[PDB]
């Protein structure tokens, strides 16, 4: 799941993303593109 | 010298030149006495100062279809790539030669190389036994000799105990190694020595698939000591070890950074194994529970003659410890 | 598609070094006396 | 909680690559032995090639090829892998 | 002076490696900087695919084309130079 | 089987060591030719920077590279081993 | 003659230790030169790291390496050797 | 009290091993005994090995670690500790 | 009491070895406390790398960078010292 600012991707908005699956969760900037910064933590 | 002038005609099961210091004229009279006597068995020239000229005159020498030997030895010698070649070149048409024993021998991937392709079942050799390579020096990541050794495990079908033994081997290669040759080869191997390898934790799970298979199923010599394993890897040595390897001689865990689980999990493991007689396990680490479960279970009473390096005494508090013990 | 990245390193928080070898005891504990009437004789 | 300072990289091929980091860390201790694990873990699940550094101090300039460059602190190094 | 701890290049290409890492340290002093400088200039003197990471404590575990590769040190900073 | 005091490096070079000192031993006792024999093996094994002491009581201070020093007893004599 | 009370020992080197004893026993005169003699020649001899103790009214909790151990009497003293 | 006839520990470590030692005295008064509770304390609270001799008249000679080493009375018993 | 016999130096700087170990033998009594002073001496004082050896006897063969390196005997204790 995906969680945030969304302009179809890529907006520098701080979203959060769920690896729910796995049972992580990454939250972040989606600067410009899929990857720049964030941090990936243990739900 | 007093090397060279040696002559004689009779017997000769055995020669041992323990190190003496060879020369590699030296080397050169002992392969021409030994070509115009075609009466030995045994050959010993480790540790010498023997070079390729005297390793090409030994190995052209015993090339010829008659005056067999069925032993050879020669470790710590110069021998390098062009001896490799020879040595591998002689074999390819020897049939009297059951122990090729090449360590400490500056082997290079070129050498190695030879030597496994040397023995590959159509060309090979039906003769070689004991095939003991050492130091093979694949410092650099050389990924190639691994799978033309491969090669040979999956054709051949005459060896029996093998050592890889200080030779460079990263989990990728030894997958490889398992994979490759074991899951395909057909032969009863008694001794595969692993001592001083580099080798992860992660080897649990390969290691665990090389000991559950039907080419391994009498492994009697495991010596699978020296490297980096874990709890992981002492783990998967005890779930695999008391099914698999139904007579397993000897066991040999020295180094390994075993700690305590691991031995804890072994511990609970040994007493299912009933022809385990060598067990080597000193120098990883000895927690006061860990030494109270082997004290439990090294004296299980199925287990009698099981010989090992450990002697568990106990002091106050009922703090059973274990210490070194030499065989 | 091949596009350039440069990057250098930041801080990082100071971290122990590896504390020191204690090797395995290695020997036997064991049991020492000399009692009253041992060794000795009068005469 | 791990740091991915800068990357390109898909989002599961983010999360891929901070768990072969962190089952790294969590057996080893050398630097470029971890780096040697993650490279042979990519090069064998993933695309065919690849390349791996890992580092408490240095600088680098590379041309990775898109979606596959990635750059993240985790534990008390900081690990580079990026195909080419 | 500048010692070479590995290599796979020629002897010529080394001797540019060496000249194309003093010159870097003489202008720049990040070693971002030094990385960028050095693998632009190597890319355009040679070819277009080169790789440079300049740094005082990292290690690498890198797969490369044939005959240029170059892991030296200049007094105290380790550079790895390849091509990809 | 030599006595392990310290050691900041692997296993397997570590019994490279041992045997290496068990192998030297059988060749001489000469402690210039023994140190001699011990440093040529381990400057041609690993890439040589190495060197050796090879005495029956000393003292000593250096500075190895984090992962290449060891200093066992065996046969007769104390060996420091390290790598610079 | 001599006699061996408490002992961890083979039983020639048992013999060979109560020649030893009894020599330095003969020819010495003080008790830490008796043990400084034993230890020197079971040093020269077979291994490094010995220890003698004559004494004629002491206990001791000792460690000693396995198969190496010794506590016997020769005339007026108590011999205690132990390897460590 | 405490007489420290020859020793060649540190400061910390001499009132650590005086006050164990007036410790135990008065706890106990078998040679046994007193090494016993003297040494498990010392290693349990520093090293692996500690080699202990209690008594009033014996010699020695032992090879020691270098500051792990002290012969002390407390009145009229002695002490021998060492680390080996 | 100074008197050297190989030394690849020059004569300052032999002249300046000799005067720090002379001074340390009366600042430190312990083989190794001699060489840790000396090796920071010439560590603060010229290079940041330099290792020292001080024995009583042993033997050694090492690689130095050339002109930069010691051996002397200072009357009752040898020394040894020479760069990376």
């Amino acid at each position: 799941v995906y969680e945030g600012l969304w302009a179809a991707d890529k907006k520098n908005g701080t979203g959060t993303y769920f690896y729910m699956s796995k049972g992580k969760r990454f939250d972040g900037v989606w600067a410009d593109g899929a990857i720049k910064c964030g941090t990936y933590s243990e739900i | 010298a007093l090397c060279e002038a040696l002559y004689e005609y009779s017997g000769l099961a055995v020669l041992r030149l323990p190190y003496n210091f060879l020369n590699d004229m030296a080397a050169q009279a002992v392969a021409r006495l030994m070509q115009v006597n075609p009466g030995l068995q045994l050959l010993d020239l480790t540790g010498n100062e023997v070079t390729d000229k005297g390793a090409a005159a030994i190995t052209e020498v015993l090339a010829k279809p008659e005056a067999g030997l069925k032993a050879l030895i020669l470790r710590h010698n110069p021998i390098g790539d062009t001896g490799a070649l020879a040595v591998a070149d002689m074999l390819r048409s020897n049939r009297s030669l059951t122990l090729l024993d090449l360590a400490d021998c500056h082997v290079a991937v070129k050498g190695l190389i030879g030597l496994a392709n040397a023995l590959t079942a159509p060309e090979g050799n039906r003769s070689l036994q004991v095939l003991d390579l050492e130091d093979a020096q694949l410092a650099a990541p050389q990924d190639s000799t691994y799978q033309h050794m491969s090669r040979m495990l999956a054709t051949n079908t005459t060896l029996t105990e093998l050592s890889l033994a200080k030779c460079r081997l990263v989990d990728s290669q030894l997958e490889l190694l398992t994979t490759y040759g074991f899951a395909r080869s057909s032969a009863r191997w008694s001794s595969l020595s692993l001592r001083a390898n580099r080798l992860s934790p992660f080897s649990g799970p390969t290691l665990e698939r090389l000991l559950a298979l039907p080419a391994l199923c009498r492994l009697q010599r495991l010596t699978l000591a020296s490297n980096s394993l874990g709890n992981d890897g002492a783990s998967a040595l005890a779930r695999v070890l008391p099914t698999a390897c139904p007579d397993i001689r000897e066991l040999d865990l020295r180094s390994n950074g075993i700690g305590d689980v691991g031995l804890l999990a072994l511990a609970a493991a040994l007493p299912l194994v009933n022809s385990l007689e060598l067990l080597l396990l000193w120098g990883n680490s000895f927690s006061p529970a860990s030494s109270r479960a082997v004290a439990e279970a090294l004296a299980a009473p199925a287990l009698r003659r099981l010989r090992s390096d450990l002697r568990p005494y106990v002091v106050d508090g009922e703090v059973a410890l274990a210490l070194q013990e030499v065989e | 598609p091949e596009a350039d990245t440069s990057t250098q390193t930041d801080a990082f928080l100071d971290r122990p070094p590896t504390p020191l070898f204690v090797p395995q005891k290695t020997g036997t504990d064991a049991i020492t006396q000399i009692e009253n009437g041992d060794l000795f004789d009068f005469d | 909680k791990a740091v991915i300072k800068n990357a390109d990289m898909s989002e599961e091929m983010q999360a891929d690559a901070v768990d072969c980091a962190t089952q790294a860390l969590e057996k080893y201790n050398i630097e470029k032995d971890i780096a040697a694990y993650i490279k042979k873990e990519f090069d064998r699940k993933h695309n065919p090639t690849w390349h791996c550094i890992v580092g408490r101090n240095f600088g680098s300039y590379v041309t990775h090829e898109t979606k596959h460059f990635i750059y993240f602190y985790l534990g008390q190094v900081a690990i580079l892998l990026f195909k080419s």
